[PDB]
RNA sequence: ACGAGACUCUGGCAUGCUAACUAGUUACGCGACCCCCGAGCGGUCGGCGUCCCCCAACUUCUUAGAGGGACAAGUGGCGUUCAGCCACCCGAGAUUGAGCAAUAACAGGUCUGUGAUGCCCUUAGAUGUCCGGGGCUGCACGCGCGCUACACUGACUGGCUCAGCGUGUGCCUACCCUACGCCGGCAGGCGCGGGUAACCCGUUGAACCCCAUUCGUGAUGGGGAUCGGGGAUUGCAAUUAUUCCCCAUGAACGAGGAAUUCCCAGUAAGUGCGGGUCAUAAGCUUGCGUUGAUUAAGUCCCUGCCCUUUGUACACACCGCCCGU
């Protein structure tokens, strides 16, 4: 299923050239839930991300 | 400040085996008058004056003259 | 970046040292005082010096600064430093001592003190950090 | 007073069905303008182009290629004609069609490359809403541009067809094909 | 202490100051035209007075002088609560763009810029210096900087409507910028005036752009190479076509392999206009405007350059040193 998540805190810049951004995201359906995600493109705190597959987690720096 | 604080001169002298070149640079001193130096100071030189002595007031005194 | 070069900082510190009374927290009054007292051949340099003087004055009002010290501030710190309690903190009606301390006092013919109270020493001798 | 794009397209009835993209599409009351031409300074600061109305963003992105750089009045005319054609074909507000097309065209999961000049390996990542809007507009403009080239068909008609197909969700559009391929590659790079 | 910053020029703000017939505005008179259904304290006027005997005021717009103005100053966060960073209010502006630029070096370029210059060589059958004619451009082929295109977001034919930076009659020195009238279809030719210049060209009627017309995916009315025949200007001289104009001819080219360049806001790109060269003269360069974006507010992956640690049998410094046939 497709899920929506809210960006709580921006963590850092990842990638070979720094193209990706590592952030912390909390699910809308369950406010207790929180994971770490890699986002492509400009992103700031409060943005809403559409997770097609919400089980994957990213290796934080 | 190089334009008005530095005086430059380039000369050539012919010696037996060829030409020698001479370069001379002189940095002028600051002079309030324009006789032997630039009138204006260097841009980054700040001169803060020493405060004068002030008598500490003790009792209100009214002087009429 | 907005880092101030050492020229601005040195001029501001000297101005605050010499004319602390005339300055305040207003940038415009400070910049009017600076041109009165100091010789700055530039308008932008004067504005930078005044803007640092205002920040430094606010910092001084918050508390002491690591750098300059004002004569009035030093004199007031002397008054704050002559603070004296009504009673001495050394005065105690009962002072607890170990038996070895009492023996040391006795060897100096001071075993007749009434303020002394002998406390039981710790039973176990374990005062070292566990090596590992 | 009521402000309508080109004097005839109202903005009150338009509504956005995506919660994520609500903060990055500017079509609503305070972003309602008469024309998609404001000479604004939106590129001065980061994230400031999210306040630019979406019609003006389409107009800006339609000034390609280099033979059409700076010709923004022709682009405004093209957008006006395309909206007229869309209203005639579908019968609904062209602004709603544009919003639906931009929502449907934006990829949701992408793949980031780790490439030694010849061989490339990739890993799946997420796409921020602003990049989704940017890529949707770029894909729509590219599809219209490639459709109009070397063909007896006005650029306005091709743009209208591209927008209608993208809003409908049909695979006949360039943007939907590109989005599907990008998402398939991202899925396979998990 | 030098470099960096500071500094100088430049671009943005001032209805506050100074003051202007080689800049204007407004107002008032005269005049031309339109509406006699509203004729008016009416509209348009880059049409004429209002300084010079007397017949208006004033710098908003134009010029350029003196000063002001912005300092991370105010607020909220994050920071050792420091140095400083992020966001926001107010504000013309919260990072305009250039110039100058240290200690030390390179066998970097320049003797073809110099009456800068040391040594060689030549000097009357000249390597001096003039004159005449050629060459520097010669074409089986490779390599760079560029211009024009491959069209319909186009081409063609009309109509409408907007700039800025600058130059202009020259010691020798011959060669300036051009308004207006007539002739020619055009390149041009005749007259007759202004300007040594905020005075004249000039209100620099620029091009893209805008509004209509024709064409209709056809190497086509896209593209304009290569050629034929005529006409005219500069020159003492145009052939190996100086340049320009007119008919005719109508090539490759349908977006470009490996590889590779430049760029973060009035920027990239599109589009014209000045200056240099210039008797004749821009596909180059150096500047100026006009239309005007996509993307990014990061990193050390590629490339390169700096630091710290570390190893060295290198010091002409890895293009090194060095071993054995
Ligand atoms: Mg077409
Ligand atoms: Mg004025
Ligand atoms: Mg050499
Ligand atoms: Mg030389
Ligand atoms: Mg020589
Ligand atoms: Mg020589
Ligand atoms: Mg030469
Ligand atoms: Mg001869
Ligand atoms: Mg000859
Ligand atoms: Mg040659
Ligand atoms: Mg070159
Ligand atoms: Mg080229
Ligand atoms: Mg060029
Ligand atoms: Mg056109
Ligand atoms: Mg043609
Ligand atoms: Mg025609
Ligand atoms: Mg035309
Ligand atoms: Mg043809
Ligand atoms: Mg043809
Ligand atoms: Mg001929
Ligand atoms: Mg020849
Ligand atoms: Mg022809
Ligand atoms: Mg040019
Ligand atoms: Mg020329
Ligand atoms: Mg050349
Ligand atoms: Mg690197
Ligand atoms: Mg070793
Ligand atoms: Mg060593």
């Amino acid at each position: 299923p497709i899920k929506l998540a809210r960006v709580t805190k921006v963590l850092g810049r990842t990638g070979s050239q720094g193209q990706c951004t590592q952030v912390r995201v909390e699910f809308m359906d369950d406010t207790s839930r929180s994971i770490i995600r890699n986002v492509k493109g400009p992103v700031r705190e409060g943005d809403v991300l559409t997770l097609l597959e919400s089980e994957r987690e990213a290796r934080r720096l | 400040p190089v334009n008005y604080y530095v005086d430059t001169a380039v000369r050539h002298v012919l010696l037996r085996q060829g030409v020698l070149g001479i370069k001379v640079k002189i940095m002028l001193p600051w002079d309030p008058t324009g006789k032997i130096g630039p009138k204006k100071p260097l841009p980054d030189h700040v001169s803060i004056v020493e405060p004068k002595d002030e008598i500490l007031p003790t009792t209100p005194i009214s002087e009429q003259k | 970046g907005r880092v101030r070069t050492k020229t601005v900082k040195k001029a501001a510190r000297v101005i605050i040292e010499k004319y602390y009374t005339r300055l305040g927290n207003d940038f415009h009054t400070n910049k009017r005082v600076c041109e009165e007292i100091a010789i700055i051949p530039s308008k932008k340099l004067r504005n930078k010096i005044a803007g640092y003087v205002t920040h430094l004055m606010k910092r001084i009002q918050r508390g002491p600064v690591r750098g300059i010290s004002i004569k009035l501030q030093e004199e007031e710190r002397e008054r704050r430093d002559n603070y004296v309690p009504e009673v001495s903190a050394l005065d105690q009606e009962i002072i607890e001592v170990d038996p070895d301390t009492k023996e040391m006092l006795k060897l100096l013919d001071f075993g007749s003190l009434s303020n002394l109270q002998v406390t039981q020493p710790t039973v176990g001798m374990n005062f070292k950090t566990p090596r590992g | 007073p009521d402000i309508k794009l080109f004097g005839k397209w109202s903005t009150d009835d338009v509504q956005i069905n995506d919660i994520s993209l609500q903060d990055y599409i500017a079509v609503k009351e305070k972003y309602a303008k008469y024309l998609p031409h404001s000479a604004g300074r939106y590129a001065a600061k980061r994230f400031r182009k999210a306040q630019c109305p979406i019609v003006e963003r389409l107009t800006n992105s339609m000034m390609m290629h280099g033979r059409n750089n700076g010709k923004k009045l022709m682009t405004v005319r093209i957008v006006k004609h395309a909206f007229e054609i869309i209203h005639l074909l579908t019968g609904e507000n062209p602004l709603q069609v544009l919003v639906n097309a931009i929502i449907n065209s934006g990829p949701r999961e992408d793949s980031t490359r780790i490439g030694r000049a010849g061989t490339v390996r990739r890993q799946a990542v997420d796409v921020s809403p602003l990049r989704r809007v940017n890529q949707a507009i770029w894909l729509l403009c590219t599809g219209a541009r490639e459709a109009a080239f070397r063909n007896i068909k006005t650029i306005a008609e091709c743009l209208a067809d591209e927008l209608i197909n993208a809003a409908k969700g049909s695979s006949n559009s360039y943007a939907i094909k590109k989005k599907d391929e990008l998402e398939r590659v991202a899925k396979s790079n998990r």
